[PDB]
RNA sequence: CGCGGUAAUUCCAGCUCCAAUAGCGUAUAUUUAAGUUGUUGCAGUUAAAAAGCUCGUAGUUGGACCUUGGGCCGG
RNA sequence: GGGGCUCGAAGACGAUCAGAUACCGUCCUAGUCUCAACCAUAAACGAUGCCGACCAGGGAUCGGCGGAUGUUGCUUAUAGGACUCCGCCGGCACCUUAUGAGAAAUCAAAGUCUUUGGGUUCCGGGGGGAGUAUGGUCGCAAGGCUGAAACUUAAAGGAAUUGA
RNA sequence: AAAAGACUUCA
């Protein structure tokens, strides 16, 4: 069943949220992830690496595993689950969860010119996780993903259509390669525009409109 | 050596005290018929340990409060002193006697006050 | 060295710092980067302090932030002068995307990247305003 | 408070003109000043420059005035001065 | 935001500070929303505030009441 | 920098019976030498190596603060917090005379954030006695997105806790002197109260 | 540290960046001039004549016979030793044939398993090695 | 700068080793 | 390596001080880097002071301690004086 | 990089499959990748890497006042 | 040359050691010391170029200066000076956070380089070979300084983390 | 504290 446990859980279930943009806004904290899934039910699952992690331990080797599997729909929304259990299976379930609490939007825009409709990025932008560096990079339209495989994927449940992407770093290490693009993608509402300048009035919070229902 | 008590029986010992403390005392006698009454344990040994450690606890209860167990009447004790409140003991006697800086403040705020 | 660059470095490190300023010596060329600041109104307001008998000129800033979002994002130097690295009205790089202009001292005077583009009269840049 | 530079910037305390250096100040001047030290034995009262660095005499008296130092001149003995110099 | 063809365009236009200067992300859970209530005489006077919000960065750098401070003033 | 405008409730202005209270439970005794930045409240350094604090400067915090705690309309949705005997004191007394909940004694990790957990809080407020002691609180809450307002001396942290009043977080009567202040003005406002003290 | 940016500078950036490419390899192969001091030429492929069937032993945990052959180029007074892959081609090969070798696709050097031979054979006897293998063609008579 | 032993070694070894050919034994 | 504000180890403008040999081994030192220890101590013992005061005269004395800064090599003072280790954080004291 | 020490998805044949397809392998040179040549576009605390130190040139680089600033109309 | 007290490579002795040429013990020459000369190298280190501006709180201490009808001083009285102070220039550095950098350890610089271009200079550009070979240069000598390649080979190396 | 040295391949 659904049941929902917290204040956070109350709201959102019981049909006094519509949007997911409304949970962003007012910054409210995602642990359980059947929050998001009653008003995203559309999101799709990809496992995109298993690697084996070992241990040498008190008594005896204990060998984990590394799951990444990344949650999203195909609409701005990326989601980053990385867990590490003994058993694969337990893992990749596990990371299901945990890539539906963390997930984020993502600002699509235009280049210059105004264009029809957002496909790409709004402006230059980058992500750093180890020393690996990620850049999103201007490219006219219908130029495709201009990725690596891996890479692809991750821009797809960002619904990015066209970029450049170039990475220098260490690309071998497949545990932080997968972390690095992600990065760049959260790391949109990061950066000025004139058009994002403009001033908003402030929305209320959740927590003082409904005082009365929790 | 031993006779440490375990976490089963401090769990226990705490619970039964708690409620049931008008009829609980500090005899060990009559409280091995009391875990009887409130609980089935299975073998001899186990109520005769639950009841030498409870009846100890007792003791100390009426001699101070016990960090984990708190009982209704030593609540109604902490109640009646935290119902008090006047100013909450500073009282000065009438006007303050302050030490320059807020002098300077007290002054341009239209109050007379002592000094000191 | 010529300052300019001081004072974009500067002016960054100091919106992270939420600062109302940070007050400065200035110079010629940095005399040139405040007034296109108040023209595409990252400034609405600027003040040049003590310019008149004193060792050096100077400028306390009043700057926007302090607000809700910062204006400037980014200011980051591309190069002084004493060097040759040289656009015109067709070479142009850009950083960016349009959002931001590329300061450009021209042959006139110091515009910005449009009014010189169209003008048809290339320059060498001063710094990227993102 | 959030202050680098102050909430009225055109009147800072002097304590704040004392930490930046001479030439580095708001409004620069000497710190330094002109005063008029006062000597019995003169009818008129000379004028002298605070940091005296020469062992300075009185003109028609010779008392003394002052003796020298690291900064500011280091008056000698029962002499008194007001500050003072168009 | 427009387009070239009319439409508004680029939904979920995002929370952003005042006392920090910078946007708010929605990965910045620790961010915060201050509303402080115009008052009369004895009254909340709710439905007039000012609000402000407050990023998790700041809350780290140390800055965070100084800044708070500057805006708190009713009107300005 | 100051706040001012509304209207003033009725006791939230002050009275010479208010500023007595506060002076005699020696609120305003500062620290020595050690001052941060943020603090204005210094004028003219005192003798013996201490700083007294400006209280008419700290009457405007208070009579701000009120305004910011009422401003939800079901009160006990605030949770106030001490670990140190001095301010249980406060804290017990203050959830009594408000809607205010209490959380007396050790704080525990995981009341704030953990939503999982059994002991899983809310907040829309925090008051905090010294947030010097209950900084490993100010963390939970800090990322949980619960302001935390703290009485702060000036070697407590100001610094990433919004809200600061100069304070005597030391001990004596100061700390109960400044919760019982602070029931009194935010009652004032739609609340049982009375006129008078 | 960083680097300078200036009029006249351009001088101290253009020299220095030439010794730069000496660590690098396939501008240290033309410039040191390193291809001729390898046994080619420069040549794409480079013909010799068989000394001798020579049975190197595998390094480390391999072991096996690799079974090679060593060729002295037509050009040079090199000797060199050059693999013969695939089953048989032991017999294919024969001492003092005509055969065609090419590096490994290691660029000279030896391949590092079998110690010092730096290159492997491509035909023997102008058949083609991988017919000769196969039983696609057979070896002509002389 | 001068770094390790390995130069150390090779140091005592440098002109010894030129002189060990007018010597041989 | 590096863990240490400290630098090396006790060098701050200097790099060389003005050496003091080891008591124990005689190995140079610098003075900061030595390992300075305050031994003031009695003659006598706890019980050795006793007799000695009763078949003497004067009352007591005074008793003439002995001083002595000892001086270590680091290895020496690890062995029975005081380095022992520590946890991390204590070692900025 | 590795495999083959007798049930080798790495060999050798067959089968089947993949995949470019009148084209495909292989070698050498060369460009990219390689920001491994750093103009665009590098690194030097600890990984390759600040000269022992200072003076100091050729060489590069180098502050400000500086007939400039302002005002009006026309389109 | 003076000078050789002390200590002390090599050697020579005792244990230990299969060997022990060493640690360790004992004898002790050059030398250590000084002067006029050579020499040119060090973990000659902050393993961190020089210079300039900026970005963050706080307390010491070193130096000078300023302000106190402070203390001690008693200087005839004072000024000074030592002490306590606050302000402050320029320091050696610490402390705590680090906005930020970094691979991390850490770091108010290793920040202000992906926000990629402040001025100038030097150096590196896989590991070994090899810092040698060779030539030039220099040194009294030792040997230094300058400084390759053949050929080999897939990692050398760093920081942190988990085992043993 | 001085009596403590060696130790095959795939691995």
């Amino acid at each position: 069943k659904w049941v929902p446990v917290t204040k956070l859980g109350r709201l959102v279930k019981e049909g006094r949220f519509s949007k997911i943009e409304e949970i962003y806004l007012h910054s409210l904290p995602v642990k359980e992830h059947q929050i998001v899934e009653t008003l995203v039910p559309g999101l799709k699952d990809e496992v995109m690496k298993i690697t084996p992690v070992q241990k040498q331990t008190r008594a005896g080797q204990r060998t984990r595993f590394k799951a990444f599997v990344v949650v999203g729909d195909n609409n701005g929304h990326v989601g980053l689950g990385v867990k590490c259990a003994k058993e694969v299976a337990t893992a990749i379930r596990g990371a299901i969860i945990l890539a539906k609490l963390s997930v984020v939007p993502v600002r699509r825009g235009y280049w210059g010119n105004k264009i029809g409709q957002p496909h790409t990025v709004p402006c230059k932008v980058t992500g750093k996780c180890g020393s690996v560096t990620v850049r999103m990079v201007p490219a006219p339209r219908g130029s495709g993903i201009v990725a690596a495989r891996v890479p692809k994927k991750v821009l797809q449940f960002a619904g990015i259509e066209d970029v450049f992407t170039s990475s220098r770093g260490s690309t071998k290490t497949l545990g932080n390669f997968v972390k690095a693009t992600f990065d760049c993608l959260m790391k949109t509402y990061g950066f000025l525009t004139p058009d994002f300048w403009r001033d908003t009035k402030f929305v209320k919070s959740p927590f003082q409109e409904y005082t009365d229902l929790l | 050596m031993g006779r440490v008590r375990t976490k089963t029986v401090k769990k226990t010992s705490r619970q039964v005290i708690e409620k049931y403390y008008s009829r609980m005392t500090l005899d060990f006698h009559t409280n091995k018929k009391v875990l009887e009454e409130v609980s089935i344990l299975p073998s001899k040994r186990l109520r005769n340990k639950v009841a030498g450690f409870t009846t100890h606890l007792m003791r100390r209860i009426q001699r101070g409060p016990v960090r984990g167990i708190s009982l209704k009447l030593q609540e109604e004790e902490r109640e009646r002193r935290m119902d008090f409140v006047p100013e909450k003991s500073a009282l000065e006697v009438e006007e303050i006697r302050v030490d320059k800086e807020t002098m300077e403040m007290l002054a341009a705020l239209g109050m007379a006050d002592l000094p000191g | 060295m010529v300052r300019v660059s001081v004072l974009n470095d500067a002016l960054k490190t100091m919106y992270n710092a939420e600062k109302r300023g940070k007050r400065q010596v200035l110079i010629r060329p940095s005399s040139k980067v405040i007034i296109k600041f108040l023209i595409v109104m990252q400034k609405h307001g600027y003040i040049g302090e003590f310019e008149f008998v004193d060792d050096h000129r100077s400028g306390k800033i009043v700057v926007e932030l302090n607000g809700r979002l910062n204006k400037c994002g980014v200011i980051s130097p591309r190069f002084d002068v004493g060097v040759k690295e040289i656009e015109s009205w067709t070479a142009r790089l850009l950083p960016s995307r349009q959002f931001g202009y590329i300061v450009l001292t021209t042959s006139a005077g110091i515009m910005d990247h449009e009014e010189a583009r169209r003008k048809n009269v290339g320059g060498k840049v001063l710094g990227f305003f993102y | 408070m959030v202050l680098s530079n102050d909430i009225d910037l055109l009147n800072p305390p002097a304590e704040l003109e004392k930490l930046k250096h001479k030439k580095k100040r708001l409004v620069q001047s000497p710190n330094s000043f002109f005063m008029d030290v006062k000597c019995q034995g003169c009818f008129n009262i000379t004028t002298v420059f605070s940091h005296s660095q020469t062992v300075v005499v009185c003109p028609g008296c010779q008392t003394v005035l002052c003796q020298p130092t690291g900064g500011k001149a280091r008056l000698t003995e029962g002499c008194s001065f007001r500050r003072k110099g168009d | 935001m427009q387009n070239e063809e009319g439409q508004m365009v680029d939904l979920y236009v995002p929370r952003k500070c005042s006392a920090t200067n910078r946007i708010i992300t929605a990965k910045d859970h620790a961010s915060v929303q201050i509303n402080i209530g115009h008052v009369d005489e004895n009254g909340l006077y709710d439905g007039r505030f000012t609000t402000f919000a407050l990023s998790g960065f700041i809350r780290a750098q140390g800055d965070a009441d100084s800044a708070l401070d500057r805006l708190w003033q009713k009107r300005k | 920098m100051a706040a001012e405008g509304g209207a003033a409730a009725r006791a939230l202005s002050q009275r010479e019976q208010d500023i007595q209270m506060m002076l005699a439970a020696d609120v305003h005794l500062g620290t020595k030498n050690c001052d941060f930045q943020m603090e204005r409240y210094v004028y003219k350094r005192r003798t013996d190596g201490i700083y007294i604090i400006n209280l008419g400067k700290t009457w405007e915090k208070l009579q701000l603060a009120a305004r910011v705690i009422v401003a939800i309309e079901n009160p006990q949705d605030i949770i106030v917090q001490s670990a140190r005997p001095y301010g249980q004191r406060a804290v017990l007394k203050f959830a009594q005379y408000t809607g205010a909940h209490a959380i007396a004694g050790r704080h525990t990790p995981g009341t704030f954030t953990n939503q999982l957990q059994t002991s899983f809080s809310e907040p829309r407020l925090l008051i905090l006695t010294d947030p010097r002691t209950d900084h490993q609180p100010i963390k939970e809450s800090a990322l949980g997105n619960i302001p935390t307002i703290a009485f702060c001396d000036t070697d407590s942290p100001m610094r990433y806790v919004d809200i600061g009043i100069p304070a005597n977080n030391k001990g004596k009567q100061s700390i109960g002197c400044l919760f019982w202040l602070l029931a009194r003005m935010v009652l004032q406002m739609r609340g049982t109260i009375l006129p008078g003290h | 540290m960083g680097k300078t940016r200036g009029m006249g500078a351009g001088r101290k950036l253009k020299t220095h960046r030439r010794n730069q490419r000496w660590a690098d390899k396939a501008y240290k192969k033309s410039h040191l001039g390193n291809e001729w001091k390898k046994p080619f030429a420069g040549s794409s492929h480079a013909k010799g004549i068989v000394l001798e069937k020579i049975g190197i032993e595998a390094k480390q945990p391999n072991s096996a016979i690799r079974k090679c052959a060593r060729v002295q180029l037509v050009k040079n007074g090199k000797k060199i030793a050059a693999f013969v892959p695939n089953d048989g081609c032991l017999n294919f090969i024969e001492e003092n044939d005509e055969v065609l070798i090419a590096g490994f696709g290691r660029k000279g050097h030896a391949v590092g398993d079998i110690p010092g031979v730096r290159f492997k054979v491509v035909k023997v006897s102008g058949v083609s090695l991988l017919a000769l293998f196969k039983e696609k063609k057979e070896k002509p008579r002389s | 700068m001068r770094a390790k032993w390995k130069k150390k070694r090779m140091r005592r070894l440098k002109r010894k080793r030129r002189k060990m050919r007018q010597r041989s034994k | 390596t590096f863990k240490r504000r400290n630098g090396g180890r006790n060098k701050h403008g200097r790099g060389h001080v003005k050496y003091i040999r080891c008591s124990n081994c005689a190995k140079c030192c610098p003075k900061d880097k030595a390992i300075k220890r305050f031994q003031v101590r009695n003659i006598v013992e706890q019980a050795a002071i006793r007799d000695v005061q009763e078949a003497c005269v004067h009352d007591g004395y005074v008793l003439p301690k002995l001083y002595a800064k000892v001086h270590h090599c680091v290895s020496c003072a690890i062995h029975a004086h005081i380095v022992r280790v520590r946890s991390r954080e204590n070692r900025r004291d």
